């Protein structure tokens, strides 16, 4: 589907781990 | 045929396996254990601009699911994700690195869903795996269909799978189960074994 | 109980669905 | 007698049963379905002003339970509607029109309650459905009592329900099971036909 | 052996008490019944700066669990307290003073662990309780090993209780399964009698 | 461990009950 991110475009706060997992 | 005590550990063993995520099988696409949708192509959330949350009388904002509920455990009518018509995209960064052995999809039960339709479910659908840039075509692992007649939450495992692993996968939604306007997507869970 | 309406009246964040059911 | 098969399958039933909402049947007052509490009448919130949140040791505000928990699910203990004394309301629009034929109050168990009492739990209550603006005297659908000595979870049909349809329905509560100083509702559900 | 009814029985009761809190022992440590975490004494939470919220695009913070999730009940993978090392503290205020008879502790499922292993679970810990001002030495009131191989919740009773009552006690964590970089603590509870 | 509290010298909002229980 093209090169598209309505995800990325949005009121909706994202959430992504930069490092590697939380502690668990 | 059997015992009080057998039938105690029968019973003991499916309450067991009932509260490890009803299925027992970890979850790389579980929101808390650090995965996270990182994109939904060009998948419109269907907005209905019903829930309207408001202080003292005055309007403040109309809410609606956040395309992440995908990821998150609390299945209650209404607690998923919809998108404009029936066919629509999540990318989902798992975890972990893994070779994907299988996935799962649930949805509200019948029993719990007005007149015992749930038209609004996913019906065929498949699952791309990345191998670092979600902008490529991807590499397709599996098509399945979620069985509108079927438990609530299904598993499908991958024919032969490849011992090639992934951290970025993509649930594509190709058609769903008749609703004219949405399709919501409830829980969408990615299993299979992390590398070494 | 009369026409009061405590609920609207308060520092509670309040939910209505002003057209029809959400997505379910 | 029976069989170890025969003892799995009916484990399973019992499980699908247990998580279709316990008692396997729509919620049409459940807030994610689209429902909503749009008015407590006179209902004092019972504030006991305790609760204070902080943040670097300076306090911010004090929580308390929205009235609106009752169409929520989460019945830990504590996650309850509170109000003044034995005698309260709640006005709930479902989130359909229907034919209600029945409702579920449910109270926190005993055995997780202080001294395996539970004299905060609704006792006499009733319910009353408008036929569109909440502000007429309401029709009565039913009276009843939640048993203090029965499961958390009770059920109560309604005898010989009209094929009336409503969808603003309100949870009268009469009398507690004598705590001297607030009730506190857990969860109110209502069952019922869809339109057509 | 037994019949169809028998086993119906059995399965709600097991189910019964599957929904009292799976083990049906109030807890005066669960954070909606009034009871908080007051204190980490010199407890570093592990901080991984690694889950990342973002709006539009735009760095807003990372989340990380409060150590108060020790006293939620959410369990599911991720959930947790973590903290730096193998060591480390909570002082709770129950939501009661009692007679502290027993504790729980739980961690994740192995089943839903990656490796079916779970190295940062805790491993040796002991419960001090202080009779009133947390800043003495606590007297000590049990010490206990949970067991990596056992099942995800267990409860520990104490060896002959006095009957000194309580309301601030403190989860006292002195080593892990092996993991060598943080302990996650998922859920704590404290069981016992009310004062009268 | 000394009179240390990290809790209370956080960016982490901490919850109390000053009162009694809350209402249950
Ligand atoms: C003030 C901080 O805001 C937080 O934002 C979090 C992140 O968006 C949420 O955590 C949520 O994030 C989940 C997924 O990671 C889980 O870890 C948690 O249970 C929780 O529900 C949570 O609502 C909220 O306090
Ligand atoms: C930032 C947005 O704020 C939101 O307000 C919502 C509305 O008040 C809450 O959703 C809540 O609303 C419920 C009921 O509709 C459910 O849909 C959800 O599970 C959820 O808990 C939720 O705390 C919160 O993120
Ligand atoms: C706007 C008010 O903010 C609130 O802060 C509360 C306090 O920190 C939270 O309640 C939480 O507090 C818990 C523990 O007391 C429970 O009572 C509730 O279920 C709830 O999750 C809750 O996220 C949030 O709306
Ligand atoms: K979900
Ligand atoms: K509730
Ligand atoms: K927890």
């Amino acid at each position: 589907c093209t090169q598209a991110n309505n995800f990325a475009r949005s009121f909706y706060p994202m959430l992504r781990y930069t490092n590697g997992p939380p502690p668990t | 045929g059997v015992t009080e005590e057998q039938v105690h550990h029968i019973v003991k063993q499916a309450l067991q396996r009932y509260s490890e995520d009803r299925i027992g099988l970890a979850d790389y696409a579980l929101e808390s254990g650090g995965a996270s949708v990182i994109s939904t192509r060009c998948s419109e959330t269907y907005e209905t601009k019903t829930a309207l949350l408001s202080l003292f009388g005055i309007p403040l904002w109309y809410h609606s699911q956040s395309p992440r509920v995908i990821l998150q455990p609390d299945v209650h009518p209404g607690n998923c994700w919809a998108f404009q018509g029936p066919q629509g995209f999540a990318v989902v960064r798992l975890s972990a690195r893994i070779r994907p052995t299988a996935v799962t999809l649930e949805h509200v039960p019948k029993a719990l869903s007005p007149n015992s339709t749930i038209s609004s479910a996913p019906k065929d659908f498949a699952i791309f795996g990345f191998d670092e840039d979600l902008q490529q075509e991807g590499t397709l692992l599996g098509k399945f269909t979620y069985d509108q007649d079927g438990e609530p939450i299904q598993t499908f495992h991958f024919q032969a799978p490849t011992m090639a692993t992934y951290q970025v996968v993509e649930l594509r939604i190709l058609t769903n189960w008749g609703h004219p306007e949405y399709t919501c997507i409830y829980r969408f869970r990615v299993h299979g074994e992390p590398a070494h």
